[PDB]
């Protein structure tokens, strides 16, 4: 049908892989078009694992995490491991709102079990240390969005977006 | 000085309750001078709303003296509807200043010499950039958690106003705008272009006259419609900020904070560069004081004239620009086809275009210092003064209304009619000349040839300059019209919308600039007919099946490709015009038309699809007995059993009237301050009458003063005499008082109704005409009218099945995902459906519709539930008309409509009668005949009394024609004994309620032929 | 840490045993003192799951699951798909807050998977039927809150708030 599958930008390059199809179709939710990353899907009362890369059940009613989605299966090693599910697209915190969707969603996503073991105090991991996009707008914006850097020269447009709007929290243990 | 109401409207942040008394001005600005009270801001707080005189004199002002951990949140209308603010609170003290980075984060890119931007631009987002704090929608007073922070925070900088005009010396007014004859403007029109765009103009007219108060004196000044969640507003500050000149990315803190939750479609303000949706009431009021604007400073003058004038000549200026752009226009654009004509016409008539088509009335009444205040403070009925003016203003306002002034009557046609004066292209008129086919009270100054030889006839005319126009003129006008030169100019205005620009920005670029900026980009805009959403269903079969049913079709260019840019207002526009069928045909040319007819009635059969239908639904709404809950009267609490008439001397109504305030009012309180009036109350024909019964449980109050004591006297003979006095001028006469806060409270809650109904009209496949406050108008297929009502109805008194663009719908308020607002379930809302034929004239089915609700309104009692007991009430109708064939659905059943928390379903519970039944009926359940043997039963129903039997009669006649034998679908008991009493008028209703079921279905079925 | 059980309230007659520790330990949250229930959780990002009640994992922000906190472990037989998170009792939002926690908390939630193979949509319901929530207070009252039925005349400031309080969001599905 029409599948994705939300990928969040980290600063850390361990989310350079749970990209399979890379095309789906040959759209994408989240676009890039002479206004740099819209569409950006803000997740609720989630935080990021990137060691063992996950999405992590909290519970402080602002964690969030800002990412985005591509038309993919994550790897096919995953669908126990990986959240699948089917909305309406009509339940969803997409900013940056510049597209329209079917009104229906075939989603895979990364999550992790709870393991009510430990205190699961999270920090707040903004993105800085720019270094990392630039290997991010290659790995996900140039391997995945063959039009990046093929198309447009505000390259330093989209370069800044994932600086102010794309943030994110985390587990961080 | 003025436009420093930012510390008039922040006298206090949303951060009130967490700052009362625990659960944790504290801070005052970081960006700003002082914020100063002597008696400045002190006024602005006090006179604002009842809080501050309902609860004593002194307790809104201390915050704390009936104070409680738990902070409720109260319905301003019914307050038993609750919400609580629990824990969760803006965002962490140690970063308390962040958000004020929030703040600051696009307040800091053009000058601030001016404060016309720096505190309004903030406005319109203070309301936005704090929800996504998602602060959760504190209440102003916690002792009275009837008035969300907000909203009071609102109301102040509104009187505020009149706060500096005694701040001069003295002065200060209430201003009223309204368009003259809407509904009649409207009426005039072919193809419903024609329609929205008459819509569209009394809107964009009314918003041209007003964008010079809020440059004058920023907004808040105006009280109707609220400024809050204005498309036109929005969209205005927009481009004002725009051509300012600012990155996209500058203003992209902006775009997507108001498309996530205004304009939540996807063609918005910057794809058709106007709003898709006119909102805009024809009538607005507006508060002003006695300061003029014109460079520098604020002088004074003591007239009034100063504005019944000045804002006329506003509203005509604004008329004067559209013309003088349209004749840019149409100059600018000869070389195309049918602007040659617009052109040439605009010189051959301008000066009856020299007066606009429109008219309004203007009262505006006054106050000053005298009776309002004696040296410094405010005296008894000195709070009682705002609604007092209100009444005023609205007083002169249905004097007024007993005269009409059509706009032709303005008109210099004497000479012009009386001697062959008056210009006429095409056929000199053989009778002199001849009346617009739109208006039909006008002469039309174009007569198209209504067809011999259209090609030639025309061309044999020199109205075709040549063979090539003729095609630009056969499209946008229809052979053998007539137009006058104000319908010409509609007839123009749809051939494209964006000249309206020129009307939107009050004179904010120069003309020039705007139809210069237009002639660069160029697109196509088009408009839905009757024909088109007379085929949604036909469109939706080619659809699913775009080829699969289509290959004799896929060369009619109907199969075939959306070639250039066409984009529509029309929502279901947007979200079918790349579904690969053009959604730019003309469907009365392929199958509408009639040659083109039979070979496509054999095509379809083959495929096995239907014959489309040749019925819309012209579906408008009406809130009932909004303006006496603006003025502040219980009909709309009691809608039937009281009317406006028995208002005169309401002293017969101490039962009804003297009920159903006090267990609003005494129980608007909370936690103990609940009980200093649950006692209070009843204390005057209960008790003494005089200010002596709550001096004995007046103490009650004292019971809490040292912990950190703070007053200066506990000798309280007038705080227990003043709350006797304030509920003695209000039950011995049983109105409310009104506030300020009340009608920008109401407002607001409209806007919000705005959008949700905005939603819900293009969730359906329907197109809005007029998307207003109270009311509504649309076209919709035949087969989404019901599931339509019963949800827009409950929907309007707050109740979601359904999360609509983003908005939760919750159980009695509008929660945008933090932002518990406030509905209006207490109000009443009538609805009137025509179920009309594309090929009807606008102007009949506009006007019976129009009408229809009008007088049914005002017409139709019903037997319904007040008290337990049995009434007649007579307003929150449903009326429909096939042809002959009226019917009429009653909503509520109950009175006040709901008056518990879950009786929110209520609420036009019939229509899920009709929708269980008419579902049933198709499926092959029950016969087609259970509506052509009503008429053998319907005798016995209404002759029984005896509600069993009547259920087995009901029982008998739903199973005597059941495909199956098995189908146990049965009516509900209490819908079986109300009797719809009209009375003496020639229009035909069955007096009792089945039949009317009946009926409906017998419509709606029936709009299928 | 100290073992919690997080009682999901729709209106379904399936809550009968699935608390087990009845009294167990010292103090349940939610509580209720001559004032009514106050220490109410309520858990965004969820709904109901009727079919056998659970908290279905969703992404919707105004989804919501509001659901009661004490002391608990269901049935020994779990484990399996309940959510077992544990959080240092601070990110709790709570309603009608009256104190504050252990500062740790490990709970056992009821939580099922979104089962896709059919359509989402969010279904926002309340409580009603005032047999309903006379059935629960019966069901599930009096096994935990001892204290009800005998401390409390008023037993009806505590069946109130309930109809205006405790909503939940469905499926309908
Ligand atoms: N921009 C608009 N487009 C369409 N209808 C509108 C618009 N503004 C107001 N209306 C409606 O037009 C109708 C006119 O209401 P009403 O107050 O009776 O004025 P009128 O019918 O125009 N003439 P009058 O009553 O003498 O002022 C009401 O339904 C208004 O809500
Ligand atoms: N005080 C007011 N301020 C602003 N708009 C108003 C006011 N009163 C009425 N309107 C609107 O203008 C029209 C008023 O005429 P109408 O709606 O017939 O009166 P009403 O006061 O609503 N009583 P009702 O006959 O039951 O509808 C409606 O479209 C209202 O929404
Ligand atoms: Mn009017
Ligand atoms: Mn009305
Ligand atoms: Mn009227
Ligand atoms: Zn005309």
């Amino acid at each position: 049908s029409t599948q994705r599958e939300y990928v969040f930008i980290p600063i850390t390059n361990s989310i350079t892989i749970d990209v399979k199809i890379t095309i789906g179709g040959s759209d994408h939710i989240t676009n890039i078009d002479e206004r740099g990353i819209h569409n950006v899907l803000v997740i609720t009362g989630y935080a990021v694992d990137e060691k063992n890369g996950r999405l992590v059940p909290t519970l402080d009613p602002c964690d969030y995490v800002k990412g985005i989605l591509v038309a993919g299966t994550p790897q096919q090693a995953q669908s126990n491991d990986f959240l699948t599910l089917k909305l309406p697209a009509n339940k969803l915190y997409l900013i940056r709102k510049k597209g329209n969707i079917s009104d229906d969603l075939k989603i895979y996503i990364p999550y992790s079990s709870p393991d009510a073991r430990n205190s699961m105090k999270t920090k707040p991991v903004s993105i800085s240390d720019d270094t990392i996009v630039n290997n991010i707008i290659k790995e996900v914006f140039d391997k995945i969005y063959n039009i990046t850097q093929k198309e447009k020269v505000k390259i330093e447009k989209v370069k800044e977006d994932i600086k102010e709007l794309f943030s994110y929290y985390a587990l961080e243990q | 000085f003025l436009d420093y109401k930012i510390i008039a409207l922040l006298h206090d942040p949303p951060n009130k309750a967490w700052v009362i008394t625990g659960r944790a001005a504290k801070y005052i600005i970081n960006q700003l001078f002082g914020k100063n009270y002597s008696e400045k801001v002190d006024n602005a707080d006090k006179l604002a709303s009842s809080i501050d005189r309902y609860l004593g004199s002194i307790v809104y002002k201390e915050r704390s003296l009936f104070e409680n951990r738990s902070i409720f949140l109260k319905n301003i209308l019914l307050s038993n509807i609750q919400r609580d603010i629990g824990n969760l609170f803006p965002k962490d003290k140690s970063k308390l200043d962040n958000l004020i980075l929030e703040y600051k984060k696009l307040l800091n890119v053009i000058n601030k010499t001016n404060l016309i931007l720096k505190y309004q631009l903030f406005y319109l987002i203070y309301e936005l950039v704090w929800i996504d704090s998602k602060y959760e929608n504190t209440p102003s007073d916690t002792r009275n958690p009837t008035h969300t922070i907000f909203d009071h925070l609102y109301a102040t900088a509104a009187m505020m106003n009149w706060i500096l005009s005694l701040e001069k010396e003295a002065k200060g007014y209430l201003l009223g705008i309204d368009t003259i004859g809407v509904a009649d403007f409207i009426s005039k029109g072919r193809k419903t272009r024609d329609l929205w765009i008459s819509s569209y103009l009394v809107s964009a007219l009314l918003w041209y006259v007003i964008t010079w108060f809020i440059e004058e004196y920023g907004p808040d000044v105006i009280l109707f419609p609220s400024l809050r969640f204005n498309q036109f507003y929005a969209f205005y500050l927009l481009e004002k900020l725009r051509k300012e000149g600012v990155s996209e990315d500058v203003i992209d803190e902006i775009k997507e904070l108001i498309t996530k939750y205004i304009f939540n479609g996807d063609d918005l303000f910057e794809n058709l560069k106007i709003p898709p949706y006119p909102i805009i009431p024809g009538r607005i009021t507006l508060i002003l004081p006695g300061l003029i604007r014109e460079g520098e400073e604020y002088k004074k003058v003591q007239d009034d004239n100063c504005f019944i004038s000045k804002v006329k000549e506003r509203y005509n200026e604004g008329w004067r620009k559209l013309i003088e752009g349209l004749r840019c226009y149409s100059e600018r654009k000869r070389e195309d086809g049918f602007w040659n004509l617009v052109c040439r016409v605009l010189k051959l008539t301008e000066d009856l275009l020299q007066t606009t088509p429109l008219n309004i009335r203007v009262k505006q009444v006054s106050v000053t210092e005298d009776e309002i205040f004696n040296n410094n403070k405010l005296r008894s009925d000195s709070w009682k003064i705002y609604d007092n003016k209100y009444r005023q203003l609205v007083s002169e306002f249905k004097k007024s209304k007993l005269v009409k002034v059509t706009p032709e009557s303005r008109l210099k046609l004497f000479e012009l009619t009386k001697f062959d004066k008056l210009p006429q292209i095409g056929e000199k008129s053989k009778r002199g000349y001849e009346f617009c086919t739109s208006c039909g009270v006008l002469p039309a100054v174009v007569i198209m040839p209504k067809e011999d030889e259209l090609e030639k006839k025309l061309i044999d005319l020199g109205i075709a300059r040549d063979e090539k126009d003729v095609r630009s003129i056969k499209n946008m006008i229809s052979p053998g019209e007539r137009l006058c030169p104000w319908c010409l100019v509609k007839r123009a205005l749809g051939a494209e919308p964006r000249l309206m620009r020129i009307l939107l920005l009050g004179d904010l670029y120069s003309v020039e600039k705007i139809v210069n900026e237009i002639v660069s980009r160029d697109v196509k805009i088009e408009i839905p007919s009757t024909s088109d959403i007379a085929s949604i269903k036909t469109f939706e079969e080619m659809i699913e099946k775009k080829n699969e049913i289509c290959e004799d079709l896929k060369e009619e260019e109907v199969c075939e490709k959306p070639s250039e840019s066409v984009l529509s207002m029309w929502q279901w526009f947007n979200k079918n015009y790349y579904n690969g069928i053009n959604l730019t045909i003309d469907p009365e040319e392929y199958w509408f038309s009639e040659k083109r007819r039979r070979y496509y009635f054999s095509v379809f059969r083959r495929h096995r699809i239907t014959f489309p239908s040749p019925y819309y639904a012209l579906v408008r709404a009406d809130s009932d007995y909004l303006g006496d809950l603006l003025e502040g009267k219980l009909t709309p609490y009691l809608a039937g059993i009281i009317d406006s008439g028995d208002y005169a001397n309401i002293s017969e109504k101490k039962e009804e009237v003297n009920k159903l305030l006090e267990e609003y009012l005494v129980n608007a309180g909370s936690g103990s301050i609940v009980d200093y009036v649950k006692t209070v109350l009843k204390c005057i024909r209960e008790n003494l009458n005089k200010c002596s019964c709550a001096e004995k449980i007046y103490s009650n109050e004292v019971a809490k003063v040292m912990f950190r004591v703070n007053v200066e006297k506990a000798n309280v003979e007038e705080e227990v005499k003043n709350s006797l006095e304030y509920f003695e001028t209000i039950l011995n006469e049983g109105r409310i008082i009104v506030t300020p806060a009340w009608h920008v409270s109401i407002s607001s809650a409209l806007n919000r109704g705005l959008l949700v109904e905005l939603e819900l009209v293009n969730k359906h496949k329907g197109f809005v005409i007029y998307a207003g406050g109270d009311d509504l108008l649309a076209m919709l297929p035949v087969d989404e009218v019901l599931d339509f009502i019963k949800e827009s109805r409950r929907a309007f008194a707050g109740f979601g099945t359904e999360k609509l663009g983003n908005m939760c719908l919750e159980n009695g308020f509008v929660r945008i995902n933090n932002a518990y607002y406030p509905s209006l379930p207490i109000v009443g809302r009538s609805y009137s459906v025509i179920i009309a034929h594309y090929a009807d004239p606008l102007f009949f089915v506009i006007n019976d519709s129009y009408n229809l609700l009008e007088e049914g309104k005002e017409i139709i009692r019903y037997r319904v539930m007040y008290n337990g007991e049995y009434k007649d009430a007579k307003k929150d109708v449903a009326i429909f008309r096939y042809q002959g064939l009226t019917s009429v659905i009653p909503l509520s059943l109950k009175r006040p409509i709901v008056s518990s928390v879950s009786d929110f379903n209520e609420i036009a519970s019939i229509i899920d009668v009709i929708l269980e039944l008419k579902k049933r009926i198709d499926e092959g359940r029950i016969s087609v005949s259970l509506l052509y043997d009503y008429e053998k039963y319907k005798h016995l129903i209404v002759a029984s009394d005896e509600k069993y039997l009547t259920e087995f009669l009901v029982k008998d006649w739903i199973k005597r024609n059941s495909l199956r034998k098995h189908v146990e679908f049965t009516i509900d008991e209490k819908l079986y004994g109300v009797r719809l009493t009209i009375e003496n008028y020639p229009i035909k209703i069955p007096n009792d309620l089945i039949s009317n079921i009946v009926y409906t279905l017998r419509i709606i079925y029936g709009g299928e032929k």
